[PDB]
């Protein structure tokens, strides 16, 4: 997917899904 | 008085259909709480969800058949003893968990009375209730996302510059000893 | 995209594409 | 392997590769 | 360059060149 | 000397600086 | 100056010489 496609999928996430995304990103990087 | 087989079936069907569209089903022990408390919790919920959330004490047998027919699994451990049910049919479900979590706290009730449930089709345990309850707002989340996404780049600069800082740190250490 | 799909997409971006993504998130949510 | 060539090489890495490079830098230094 | 080659290129820069490197990266990505 | 120190340090390669720091940390 | 000669130099610096040294390096980068 493209940058735009990524951003679009991101803004469609629920609060719970978004929190899961942030935490997984947190574990994967830094 | 006994309920007709038909009356019971309708209640089970109705409930089963509701659970088929909910985004949250949280099981709570509401024993000992007063009607005043029930009224207050419902008011706090409505203020945020309107009619999109409900909190009702429901007999285990009824809950079991409704969940069974809605095709849920691993919920039996949540129906031990009189159990009330908090569910969301419209709106993001996270805020309802926070509302009931803070309500039990305000009333000084054992938070383990918040047994667990299902969130967006995912089972969660009693211990996980606190996690959901403490989630930051969607806005705060979006804010954090940027730095989490930038981490790799941020980490590269930090790592390369860290090579120079090590020299500075050890020199200070040597000065420290004296 | 699902959460894991969103992350997988980001991992595939080049570093230059990542900075662009970050910029497109910084403005919209920053 | 000029400064600018190093930066160019980094920009061309995938994010997965960048994360690994960071881990290697941390380990070594 | 691959990851390992990038590291090798960095290891060979002088200390003064390493500081410049970090400098240029902050400008570009900040 | 000290400015001469910094100059000698700035001329080292990253690998050299790493070894320097390494042996200083072995204090 | 090799690395070992740099070390010997640093090890002989006084507490105040080290202070200046650290300040100057911080400025350099």
């Amino acid at each position: 997917m493209t940058i735009d496609e990524i951003i679009e999928a991101i803004e469609k996430l629920t609060v719970s899904e978004l929190a899961e995304l942030v935490k997984k990103l947190e574990d994967k990087f830094g | 008085v006994m309920l007709t087989r038909q009356q019971k079936e309708l209640i089970v069907k109705e409930m089963s259909e509701i659970f088929k569209k909910t985004s949250l089903i949280l099981f709570a022990d509401f024993l000992g709480f007063t009607v005043a408390d029930l009224t207050e919790l419902r008011s706090r919920l409505r203020e945020k969800y309107g009619d999109g959330a409900r909190f009702r004490v429901v007999k285990n047998t009824l809950l079991n058949l409704a969940l069974k027919n809605a095709e849920y699994e691993g919920y039996e451990e949540f129906l031990k003893g009189p159990t009330a049910v908090l569910y969301v049919t419209e709106g993001d479900p996270v805020e309802a968990v926070k509302i009931i979590y803070n309500f039990y706290k305000d009333k000084k009730a054992d938070l383990s009375r918040l047994k667990g449930g299902f969130l967006e089709g995912k089972k969660f345990t009693a211990e996980e209730v606190e996690n959901i309850a403490k989630l930051p707002s969607k806005e705060e989340l979006y804010a954090m996302l940027v730095g989490r996404v930038k981490a790799p780049i941020t980490g590269l600069v930090f790592a390369l510059s860290g090579i120079l800082r090590n020299l500075v740190y050890v020199l200070n250490a040597i000065k420290e000893k004296k």
